[PDB]
């Protein structure tokens, strides 16, 4: 794992990595990792910027599960 | 020299095209297997063409038969 793609990643321009950008991470990771080294990785990743429409979900799941694990539901919320 | 040629001869039908490449590299092997040019020297050629031409290749095929084994083959990165 790695955010050495951030270099490009975070000009977040568009929650989606466009190529051209995708490249330049590419790049630098080849520049950091004999790109014979990084030839027998099945596959290079770039993940994208985590959209807010994402988030809006995600949350829920999150305060779903961090109630959950408070031990017993003697407290917690109602979570509404 | 009979080792090399049969090989060159393997070599030329692999590589597609570049025979011409095949050719001056097989050209200045033998000189140098035979003894003739000075022992002081390694071998070495500059590889001109378009980058996606299978110049690495026609390298690693060089290996691969002149050292029986593509994988030997040690790579430098000169742009970084």
């Amino acid at each position: 794992t790695s955010n050495l793609g951030a270099e490009f990643i975070n000009s977040q321009q568009g929650s989606k990595i466009q190529e051209s950008t995708k490249n330049l991470v590419m790049g630098a990771v080849r520049q950091h990792f004999r790109p014979e080294f990084l030839n027998r990785i099945s596959s290079i990743v770039i993940f994208n910027k985590l959209s807010r429409k994402a988030i809006h979900k995600i949350v829920d799941i999150r305060l779903k599960e961090i109630e959950e694990r408070f031990e017993q539901n003697d407290k917690h919320y109602k979570l509404n | 020299n009979e080792k090399l040629i049969h090989m060159e001869r393997d070599l030329s039908s692999e590589v597609v095209g570049q025979m011409d490449a095949i050719k001056a590299v097989s050209n200045a092997v033998r000189l140098s297997r035979s003894g003739l040019a000075n022992p002081r020297q390694p071998a070495s050629f500059l590889f001109l063409g378009l980058s996606g031409s299978g110049k690495t290749e026609l390298a690693k095929k060089v290996a691969g038969f002149l050292f029986n084994d593509e994988d030997m083959m040690i790579r430098v990165d000169c742009s970084e």
